[PDB]
């Protein structure tokens, strides 16, 4: 059952090189006819495609990178990297770990890029990580005898992106909302999650929202 | 190496879309084509020129002629709109993706926001700072113009507001903050949070209380 | 300034034999061992140079057209064969200088229910000359009574396809093709080593 992970920093510094790791599971990383891959896709833009390897050691190269990028196979555990010298901001993307299935002996996209991870973002900056602020946002007094009422947390003051909030230690998930983040002109970021609750299961269940800020290896629990 | 490929492509529900891409290295490249929907991963719709990979509807079919391949959507469905990429080879056998084409499918029933404004957190105003948060959810089509208001004055300063964002349904969502100092949280009577979605105008408006 | 032999071995598309690409390479060097160190990949016959010299060559012309055939095919791509693919398709002088290089093609162009995509010719008034190519689809005239642009009785399609399973023996399973031809003519030469 061919699935692919990422691992890798979020926040890296320019000039500095990034380092990626992707993890196969469900399947050998000596499959004939697999090509592991990297693709990347700038935020607002198209996909690109920077380089594969074979269970060999064969890496192929994009021209554009082919300088600054080199790819390994660590056929002990199951796993092939990429490394990206001199980053510039123009390296902020989300980064895909994907397989090619193709065919000897340089057929490296024969069949398509039929299986992908599912992205470790990459944020090339000079700044430095913030742990987000989080204030409760407490539930209104609505009127409706059955209807509903809204409660959240106001996830305020963090950087890089991103942010993940559960709710009740993951046990709530039913009716929540969780908002794309804005950009302020600070550079910082702030979110918002939002929880529609019985008004009538009011004062009898608590409810916890949970900050989880990685990138900052940051918890916070409120209310 | 480039694939030119249409910006955006828009298609009546049950009807049928053509996404064109074009690249001079077609003549030694199969064509092959990824669908992405919003934050995830691409998926393979069409590999070679017209292989249709297992879970694929047959909906999707593939077809070339020249220096030109292009994506066929047979009975498009709201679930369809994606961004679709044609991805090729340049003449040596460098992987290449073309832009991309966005698909709208037009006439989508019309949806209003659903909005919901909460005051600044007593936790957060003894921290000296009032920050008023107004959450708009659930409304098509996917634009709206919000305005804040010190009492029925309008508010120029502090203010934030997020792109739309197509959410898990067909939908749109968003989100205005409005940075205050305490004071200003105390020295008015109320403030407003306006959305316009095409006609509509809904307003939720809070208080100092308590 | 380098001889892009990368763009005929790694296609990834490979044309009908009837239709049969033709790439002209000139105005280049031309480092034969990138095609050399791949030799367990392809099978290889030569005609008129032997393989290991072909460095120290200089042309005023290097042809490589490709295509695909059929397995036990491979052996009339070659001076003076005759069949269906050597005088209907592509043909060879009897005067070959060049290289005539081939590789198994099962997983890139069988599928389980068939390929039809690729085809040839199996009918036409005379067998083709030397490095011809007939890319007509208009109806072959078997028997007398003439027809009007109409197949039927004792009037055919020219084109045929293959189709190609991967259970097939090897022989009637795909084969890549490509045939090198070098070419010196009385004008300057221009590809080299
Ligand atoms: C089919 O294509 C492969 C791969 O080609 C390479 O990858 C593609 C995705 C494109 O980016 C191509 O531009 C690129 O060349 C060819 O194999 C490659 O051959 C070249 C020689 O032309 C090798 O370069 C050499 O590398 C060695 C050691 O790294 C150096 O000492 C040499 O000076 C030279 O730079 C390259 O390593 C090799 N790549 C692989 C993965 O083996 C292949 O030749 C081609 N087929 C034909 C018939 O040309």
């Amino acid at each position: 059952q061919l699935q692919l992970q990422e691992s890798g920093p979020g926040l890296v510094k320019p000039s500095e090189t990034l380092s990626l790791t992707c993890t196969v599971s469900g399947a050998s990383i000596t499959s004939s006819d697999s090509y592991w891959g990297w693709i990347r896709q700038p935020p607002g833009k198209g996909l690109e495609w920077i380089g594969s390897i074979y269970y060999t050691g064969s890496a192929y190269k994009s021209p554009p990178l082919k300088s600054r990028v080199t790819m390994s196979v660590d056929t002990s555990k199951n796993q092939f990297s990429l490394k990206v010298t001199s980053l510039t901001a123009a390296d902020t993307a989300v980064y895909y770990c994907a397989r090619g299935r193709g065919s000897p002996p340089h057929y490296y996209f024969y069949f398509g890029l039929d299986v992908w991870g599912q992205g470790t973002t990459v944020s090339v900056s000079l700044a430095s990580t913030k742990g987000p602020s989080v204030f409760p946002l407490a539930p209104s007094s609505k009127s409706t005898s059955g209807g509903t009422a809204a409660l959240g947390c106001l996830v305020k003051d963090y950087f890089p992106e991103p942010v993940t909030v559960s709710w009740n230690s993951g046990a709530l998930t039913s009716g929540v909302h969780t908002f794309p983040a804005v950009l302020q002109s600070s550079g910082l970021y702030s979110l918002s999650s939002v929880v529609t609750v019985p008004s009538s299961s009011l004062g009898t269940q608590t409810y916890i929202c949970n900050v989880n800020h990685k990138p900052s290896n940051t918890k916070v629990d409120k209310k | 190496y480039e694939l030119t490929q249409p910006p955006s492509v828009s298609v009546s529900p049950g009807q049928t879309a053509t996404i064109t891409c074009s690249g001079t290295a077609l003549p030694n490249h199969y064509a092959y084509w990824y669908q992405q929907k919003p934050g995830q991963a691409p998926v393979l719709v069409i590999y070679t020129d017209n292989e249709r990979p297992s879970g694929i509807p047959e909906r999707f079919s593939g077809s070339t002629s020249g220096t030109t391949v292009t994506l066929t959507i047979s009975g498009v469905q709201a679930e369809d709109e994606a961004d679709y990429y044609c991805q090729s080879a340049d003449s040596n056998a460098n992987v290449v993706f073309g832009g991309g084409t966005k698909l709208t499918v037009l006439g989508q029933p019309k949806a209003a926001p659903s909005v919901t404004l909460f005051p600044p957190s007593s936790e957060e105003l003894q921290a000296n700072k009032a920050t008023l948060v107004c959450l708009i959810s659930d409304f098509y089509p996917g634009a709206v113009t919000v305005a804040w208001k010190a009492d029925s004055s309008p508010v120029k300063a502090g203010v934030e507001t997020t792109t739309p964002s197509k959410q898990s349904n067909n939908k749109y969502a968003a989100s205005s903050y409005l940075s205050l100092t305490p004071e200003q949280w105390k020295s008015h009577r109320s403030y407003s949070c306006q959305v316009t979605h095409e006609g509509s105008t809904v307003e939720k408006t809070v208080a100092p209380t308590e | 300034n380098l001889c892009p032999f990368d763009e005929v071995f790694n296609a990834t598309r490979f044309a009908s034999v009837y239709a049969w690409n033709r790439k002209r390479i000139s105005n280049c060097v031309a480092d034969y061992s990138v095609l050399y160190n791949l030799a367990p990949f392809f099978t290889f016959k030569c005609y008129g140079v032997s393989p290991t010299k072909l460095n120290d060559l200089c042309f005023t012309n290097v042809y490589a057209d490709s295509f695909v055939i059929r397995g036990d095919e491979v052996r009339q791509i070659a001076p003076g064969q005759t069949g269906n693919i050597a005088d209907y398709n592509y043909k060879l002088p009897d005067d070959f200088t060049g290289c005539v290089i081939a590789w198994n093609s099962n997983k890139l162009d069988s599928k389980v229910s068939g390929n039809y995509n690729y085809l040839y010719r199996l009918f036409r008034k005379s067998n083709l000359k030397p490095f011809e190519r007939d890319i007509s689809t208009e109806i072959y005239q078997a028997g007398n009574k003439p027809c009007n642009g109409v197949a039927g009785f004792n009037c055919y399609f020219p084109l045929r396809s293959y189709s190609f399973r991967p259970t097939y023996g090897v022989g009637h399973q795909p084969y890549r093709v490509v045939v090198l031809s070098f070419e010196l003519l009385h004008p300057a030469a221009t590809v080299c080593g």
